């Protein structure tokens, strides 16, 4: 209540405070507790193999230099005080681009406690790398992580833990990605060794399951409809050369445009995906349908009836094997 | 003179009355413009004049009874509320030619703090009825670090007059209604944080944009009906006409969702394409059924009436559902 | 320290947080704009870019000095130590103050206390547009600037020269691609807000769009497509597959042209002039396909117990389309 | 979750080919390492290979003696121990490293350890 | 060698140094010598009418306030000293966006000389405007300049010169633009007058000659191949109505897609380019080929043979006139 | 352990410390050791001829001004101390755009050693130029380098070396580019001479081998399938004018769309690539197939059978020569 | 890895054409330089040409006398020594410069040196 008294107390705390030295410098490591509140996952990019996360990132640690007596309150201080305090040198090892939000002020909090506990909060948006296995795309499940580490302090000097254990990360229910469901999240703690020493690590990972629905509509269904279209040829008289050859060409070429378009939406991976396998199967069906007519055409100068039954049935077999293997 | 005296001994790191009752912060918004309303990114860009008013007894002066008009230089000296936009993907200040900030200090200690900020605000959009859909977007304002025990927000009495949402002119949307809401039960992890939110409803304009969206689909259906009047003897003519409508309809569906790469939800436009695809595909099957049985002229006669009637009937059902 | 003492004396007991004549006469700022580059205009974003030399002049008696030299041309960092107007652009979406190799700021002090302060700025400003007459349309892109914090009772803005000569845009500065800068008009108004009543200075740049690009990109392909469809009339009715391909391809081509025309154009509810031209051309192309259907339908009835429809179509279609062009171009080019 | 089974050790006087067959979530663990633990001595880095690309690294002791490579079809890594020496007498272990799990050289960075073939010469 | 001695000397230089005042303030203008080492020209954009240059920009001037005695060395100082010195207010008048590289430090150099000469170097990337005359595109030659000027100091206060005359700019041989060859560069010096006075100007310009090869392959050759394709019609029997009309349509429509695509890669200029003239000629040929069939079709219910000779020959004439006028 | 003692020691180190003067100013050059730990290569761009690298960049040097006694520890200091120390003026000569990561703090480390050795670490993402030879694209091998140099200090003042020799760069195994394999990396050290003097240089280069698989699927296979499609014509009766002409047109035009699309994904180079040669061969085959029909059509108002054998066989020869020359 | 063989020197009283034929990885070394070393004197810059573009530079001594150009087909550079003088009496060497290897003028920046034709007049 007495602002001169509080001002005196805080001035005394910061008098001769050396930001260069961690709490308990030269002694046991400072334990830093970390909790995350997820605001959003804005984007997941296959082409860039990354995702964009917004979170409230909070760090908890005790600094005995900041302990104060005679005030039974937690002091919430203006965020600019953070520049006069030691804070951990935490970074995100797999981040590509990150920033602290700055409007209307730096989205930063400092709360001091009488025992010298410092609560330091930041609102961060990060684009973080996530290597994806697209062999089953778009029936794939991905593991995207956020790796949290101390940059310069080893485990001799700093230690990390998930504050609250399995409850340290909140807001996973808020994530609303149209193309993915969050199956699970996990929290891990370990030490990572480099040439410069052993460093504390915290890892947050998510299991993402792709929703098929968009892909059924966008790629699978057009391919099915083109393949069915190709079969119309077999009901046309063999003298209708222009009509039946037109059907063969248009379906074959449409399947090429669909294939090439699709792979321009994705990174230039050297392996075959699940969707590639489907499109290649569909291409073979429609190509053989045209070749069937070439064969009929070839001898006329029963086969059509045989095509009317065998082709749709074979496509059913193809689909059965495919969707069983991958679903 | 006394301006330096106010700063002399002023405690910047502490809110007015740190140990006492929470600071009441009057909040006003002047929406300068709204643009970049992207459904693919589910975001909109807004430029506002954010006005914050609160009382700080440390700056009270009695030498004169005139308010002190100060520029952005004096802003860094004083304590300010840590107001931030909750649903802002990114935001920034306008610093040309200088920082667009003003501080007006009254003798009783009332501070007027106005800033000009442009923010890209996330807005979840339901594309179920797209493009005949209305979207509601929000602008949430909240203290980042100070709970309800330290800072309390409320819309100023002037907010009802200078919001400026009526004067806005949007290229594709129309602001049907707006609402200013106060939520005292936010209860963030740190504590209870009062939140002031601006809700405005956007209705997508129905006009040439919608006509252009549905024009190629309808014309392909109409072009497929031309084959009905063509003689069945000209097999390549009717087959070529039938396939082109089907293939172009397929490409239209592919290009429709290519504009919105991540829109996995069902859109009303996508449903109409499926309806159009059925009619154009049935027309080709109708000729194939007639051609196979002609190894009947009545089939074409029925097709010249059933297909136009069925397409009209399904359109009435479709447009009634999406109104 | 012949001049170091002079500068120190001026800054001694000087508060940059107070405007000259604080609490007394209104501070008058004389402003003129030299446009070094009038950047491209974005129709989709309804914004235009511009690089200017934004000059401001005002009298500050606190900086009066007695010295042998009349004008003190100082370093640009001297600006932060003195008071400067807080001019901001009300419709500016995103502006940049250039900082390459030095802050691009000019600061000169005269013995009378007159201050010349010019800064090189890149300005992106809102330019609302009515595209009803697009592409045969003209727009007046505004530029509104004024004090952010000082109302008209404390600071006012005036043009240094006359209103006509204060904003100079050399013909060499035109970086426009699809627009032509006819001229500029200058005016000053007042606006009211909760903070107060402010002087607003407005510059309107009158732009006339050049239709050469749209003539060849859109109008010519549309005209040729209509002419291409009418070629099918002269084809014999016996070649049903041949004339059918004419109708299908021309209709599909018109669909592609309609989409491509609206690609760069921003999405608006109203219909542009080019939209009407495409719609009429689409009607002519579709009617040509319908005409062949009528020819084929009626020739089967005659066959089942050299066409009149074709003979009238070969004349009426070119005449009606030609008549439409005469009406379409005269109406819009007259405006 | 990775399982590693190694075979082809034994006792010789000579060229040898240790093999290391992986199964499971190998995508999350793109690096395979070879370690060896002599009796008494600490567990010691031998070499490592990326599954994708075959980017290889060796300890100095075995540089230009041992050669590692793999085949992604079988999910198998092999240590081709040529030009053997009596210093090369240890339990050779195979292990998998996570993508972000630190330096190649340090066995504590590795999660999934094979059984370990004893090799004496 | 004695670092305390050097520290004393430099401290004395900067004691009472007023950054606000140019060298010889109130006296004759300070002569600033400028040399450029070109690192790269990264990009040339027709759409944006600009180019991106990376260079080492060095400024030479004498500041008698910084003269030091008793040290026969040139002092290379940490780049942060630049903030305590006067430097010229040089800017690039036709630049659109520029920055000084900042990793691992600001790419900046300061070298002092005993007589008070200051060498100030910066590594700059600039996007600079270059208005292009595209009337002969893509057989065009462009002149792109970089205009260097003093922002606030007039020629009463500062003067510029190319240090070394015609050798002041190095590294022109390093420029490797696939689409352009650097024919020539020139160095100019002049005074530019504004309402506020006369200012020193240095201008560096390059003559860029577009390489035709890409355009031959991308636009010219497809147009030639489509035009030849159109002529196949004349060797088909006049009863083959579907075949000959198909040839006419496909070639005409392909020429439209080529035209419209091309101009979407370029700015929305209102005039006709060289490439536009070629495509318009090719369009007329293929359109007339279809109209030729319409005429044949029109009377049948010799002309083809006449088309077989006259059309290829006329295309040869068209090409001859075109390529002579423009090459 | 005694934080007042450590604070005193460090304060003494920085008392009167002149950041302007390099260690051993006026004496022998300071030797700076450099090690790199590669985190990722995010992107390789043919169109921009550059690549994006993320690395941990560490610099090692001895500054006798920072030597301290009576503390047998290495002092890890808060990264903000870097602003009070001399650091080398290292830059990347071929970088286009670089930044030091800034969340949650500047990704920077300072570790002092009792003998005055300074360890300075930065986490940097750099986009660096890499001129590519695309004559064999996409069967090409590229050499992309990172050139590390002192900006302002000559070899009289500073010297660079790879700390650890051939082990100075770690993490090459981490690089996971779908389109490339890292064949090799090399470390080079040399002096580079400019007009202003001789400067120390360190060069890190990689040999990148493009993976063919994506290109086989995306471009090569569609071209093969279109060429095979063209041959169907030869099994159709010569009276089927509409059918056989349709096959000719569609295949010819599809090969044009494939060609033009492809080169829009790549920079506007004036020379012919390997893929261009393949597509030009495929174009000639399908064009001749249509011309074959024109010839048949031309005389009818044996040749087809001859085409049925000679065309597939010639395509086999074409493929054999091509894939031998380039693989 | 570049190999340079030069020929066409000899002794004359006059126009001469030195030639310089390159082979190997010329892509990494886009610049070719001509140097000349008189007996006793230091090795001296004559001129340089970019393979791509033919951007040329000359020392003052030979400016508007010598002319360099190339043909990428043969991978050949030529110094056309017209208007010769008794100062132009030296072992003329050819050399290749790396892309990032520094200033044109300085022979230590160049890596791959031709044999060197002696020319006396
Ligand atoms: C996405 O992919 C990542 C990997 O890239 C997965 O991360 C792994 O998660 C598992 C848990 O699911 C981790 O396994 C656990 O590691 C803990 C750390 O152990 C290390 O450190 C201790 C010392 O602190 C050492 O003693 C030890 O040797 C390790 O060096 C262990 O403590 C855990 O043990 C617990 O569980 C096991 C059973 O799993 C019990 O047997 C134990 O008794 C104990 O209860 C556990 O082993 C693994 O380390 C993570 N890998 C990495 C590289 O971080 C993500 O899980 C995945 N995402 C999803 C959603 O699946
Ligand atoms: C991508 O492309 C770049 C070039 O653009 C290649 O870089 C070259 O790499 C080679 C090595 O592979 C370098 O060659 C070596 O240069 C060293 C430096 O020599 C200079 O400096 C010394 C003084 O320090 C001078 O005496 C000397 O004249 C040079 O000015 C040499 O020390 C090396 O010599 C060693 O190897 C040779 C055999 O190669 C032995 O004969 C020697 O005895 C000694 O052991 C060597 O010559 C070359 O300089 C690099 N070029 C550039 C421009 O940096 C990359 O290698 C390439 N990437 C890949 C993966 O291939
Ligand atoms: C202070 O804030 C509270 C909570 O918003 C509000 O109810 C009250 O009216 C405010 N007081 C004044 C004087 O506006
Ligand atoms: C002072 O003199 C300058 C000389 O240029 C003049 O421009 C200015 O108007 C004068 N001031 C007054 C108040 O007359
Ligand atoms: C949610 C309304 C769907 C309407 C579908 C109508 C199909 C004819
Ligand atoms: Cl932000
Ligand atoms: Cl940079
Ligand atoms: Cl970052």
């Amino acid at each position: 209540g007495n602002m001169s008294f509080v001002k005196e107390t805080v001035d005394k705390l910061l008098k001769g405070y050396d930001i260069r030295l961690r709490p308990d410098f030269g002694g046991p490591p400072v334990c830093v507790g970390m909790n995350i509140d997820i605001a959003s996952i804005d984007m997941v990019s296959e082409v860039n193999m990354d995702y964009t996360l917004t979170m409230y990132f909070q760090q908890y640690w005790r600094d005995k230099r900041l302990a104060y007596s005679g005030i039974p309150l937690n002091l919430t201080l203006d965020n600019r005080v953070a520049d006069q305090l030691w804070v951990p040198d935490t970074y995100f090892l797999n981040d590509k681009k990150s920033f602290v939000h700055g409007v209307t002020v730096k989205n930063r909090m400092i709360r001091l406690h009488p025992d010298g506990t410092v609560l330091y909060g930041l609102r961060i948006t990060t684009t973080a790398a996530c290597m994806m296995d697209l062999r089953r795309y778009p029936l794939d499940e991905q593991n995207c992580t956020l790796e949290i580490e101390s940059y310069g302090y080893t485990t001799d000097d700093i230690e990390f833990y998930w504050r609250g254990g399995d409850k340290a990360v909140t807001g996973v229910e808020r994530i609303e990605l149209p193309q993915f469901s969050i199956v699970e999240h996990r929290l891990v703690s370990r030490n990572v060794v480099f040439a410069t020493g052993a460093y504390p690590r915290l890892s947050l990972s998510f299991r993402l399951k792709r929703n098929i629905g968009y892909f059924i509509l966008q790629t699978y269904m057009p391919s099915i409809l083109i393949t069915i279209l190709s079969w119309v040829s077999f009901w046309i008289n063999y003298d209708a050369s222009a009509a039946r050859v037109a059907l063969g060409i248009t379906t074959v070429l449409t399947m090429t445009t669909i294939n090439t378009h699709l792979r321009e939406t994705l990174p230039k991976i050297p392996y075959v995906k699940a969707i590639d396998m489907y499109l290649m199967g569909c291409f073979v069906f429609v190509f053989l349908a045209l070749l069937e007519y070439a064969f009929v055409n070839y001898i006329f100068f029963a086969i059509d009836r045989w095509s009317r039954i065998v082709f749709p049935f074979t496509f059913s077999l193809f689909n059965l094997v495919y969707w069983l293997y991958y679903v | 003179p006394n301006l330096d005296g106010l700063i002399a001994g002023y405690a910047r790191n502490f809110r007015p009355g740190i140990g006492g009752p929470p600071v009441n912060v009057a909040l006003a918004l002047e929406v300068a413009s709204i643009d970049h309303i992207s459904e693919a990114n589910m975001e909109y860009t807004m430029t506002v004049f954010l006005h914050q008013s609160w009382r700080d007894s440390r700056l009270s002066y009695n030498h004169t009874n005139e308010t002190l008009g100060l520029d952005s230089r004096f802003v860094d000296k004083l304590w300010l509320p840590d107001t931030f936009i909750v649903n802002a993907k990114s935001a920034w200040f306008h610093d040309v030619t200088v920082e667009n900030k003003l501080i007006r200090l009254q003798p009783d200690g009332v501070i007027l703090y106005s800033i000009r900020i442009t923010s890209t605000v996330a807005c979840d959009m339901d594309l179920a009825k797209y493009p005949m859909d209305e979207q509601e977007c929000m602008l949430d304002l909240e203290s980042y670090g100070y709970s309800s025990e330290d800072i309390v927000y409320y819309w100023s009495e002037s907010q009802e007059h200078i919001h400026g949402l009526d004067k806005l002119q949007l290229a594709q949307f129309t602001i049907t209604s707006y609402r200013f809401t106060t939520e005292l039960m936010n209860f963030k992890s740190a504590g209870q944080f009062p939140r002031l939110s601006l809700h405005f409803h956007l209705r997508r304009n129905r006009g040439v944009y919608i006509i252009q969206s549905y024009m190629p689909s309808v014309l392909l259906v109409a072009m497929s009906w031309v084959s009905f009047w063509i003689s069945q003897a000209a097999v390549p003519a009717r087959v070529s006409l039938g396939i082109t409508t089907v293939l172009t309809m397929t490409t239209l569906m592919v290009s429709a969702r290519s504009s919105l790469p991540r829109a996995s939800a069902i859109k009303a436009l996508d449903v109409y394409f499926w309806i159009c695809y059925v009619f154009v595909f049935a027309a080709l099957v109708e000729y194939a059924f007639a051609h196979f049985n002609a190894d009947a002229d009545t089939i074409d006669i029925y097709a010249r009436a059933v297909f136009p009637a069925a397409f009209a009937a399904v359109n009435v059902i479709y447009w009634a559902a999406y109104a | 320290e012949n001049f170091t003492r002079i500068l120190d004396s001026l800054l001694d007991g000087y508060d940059n947080r107070l405007r000259p004549g604080f609490g007394g006469p209104v501070t008058e700022v004389k402003t003129d704009i030299y446009v070094t580059s009038f950047g491209p205009v974005s129709d989709v974003e309804m914004e235009y870019t511009m690089d200017v030399f934004f000059r401001q002049t005002w009298i500050d008696k606190r900086l009066k000095y007695d010295g042998p030299i009349e004008i003190l041309r100082l370093n640009n960092m001297m600006v932060t130590k003195v008071w400067t107007p807080d001019t901001f652009f009300r419709n500016g979406k995103k502006s940049v103050s250039h900082n390459m190799t030095a802050p691009n700021k000019l600061f000169r002090i005269m013995r009378n206390g007159t201050i010349l302060y010019t800064m090189r700025l890149t300005i992106s400003a809102e330019c609302p547009m009515r595209l009803v007459d697009f592409p045969m349309d003209g727009h007046a892109c505004p530029l509104k600037f004024g004090s952010y914090a000082y109302p008209k009772s404390e600071m006012i803005y005036t043009w240094t020269k006359g209103p006509e000569k204060s904003v100079e845009v050399p013909k060499e500065s035109s970086s426009l691609v699809q627009y032509d800068l006819i001229g500029q008009t200058v005016s000053s108004e007042t606006i009211k807000s909760i903070t107060g009543e402010y002087i607003v200075m407005t510059v309107y740049f009158h732009l006339r769009r050049k239709m050469g690009y749209f003539m060849i990109q859109t109008y010519i392909p549309c005209i040729m497509t209509v002419i291409l469809s009418q070629v099918s009339f002269w084809i014999n009715k016996e070649s049903v597959p041949a004339r059918t391909v004419f109708g299908i391809t021309t209709v599909l081509t018109m669909t592609t042209l309609s989409i491509s025309a609206r690609h760069s154009l921003p999405k608006v509810s109203y219909a542009t002039a080019m939209d009407w031209f495409i719609a009429v051309c689409f009607a002519f192309v579709f009617s040509a396909l319908i005409e062949f259907a009528a020819v084929n339908y009626f020739t089967n009835i005659q066959m089942e117990k050299t066409s009149k429809i074709d003979k009238y179509a070969r004349i009426l279609f070119p005449v009606t389309f030609g008549a439409f062009n005469m009406v379409y171009w005269v109406v819009y080019l007259s405006k | 979750q990775v399982q590693l089974v190694e075979s082809g050790g034994g006792l010789v006087q000579g060229s040898l080919r240790l093999s290391c067959a992986a199964s499971g979530h190998t995508f999350n663990y793109p690096i395979m390492g070879w370690f060896r633990q002599a009796p008494g001595k600490e567990r010691e880095f031998v070499g490592a290979i990326s599954w994708s690309g075959g980017s290889t690294s060796y300890a100095d002791s075995v540089k230009d003696r041992f050669t590692i490579s793999r085949d992604n079809a079988k999910n198998t890594v092999y240590l081709e121990m040529n030009n053997l020496k009596p210093e090369d007498t240890a339990v050779y272990y195979c292990a998998a490293k996570g993508r972000y799990s630190g330096g190649l050289y340090y066995p504590t960075n590795y999660d999934y350890w094979g059984q370990g073939t004893q090799v004496t010469v």
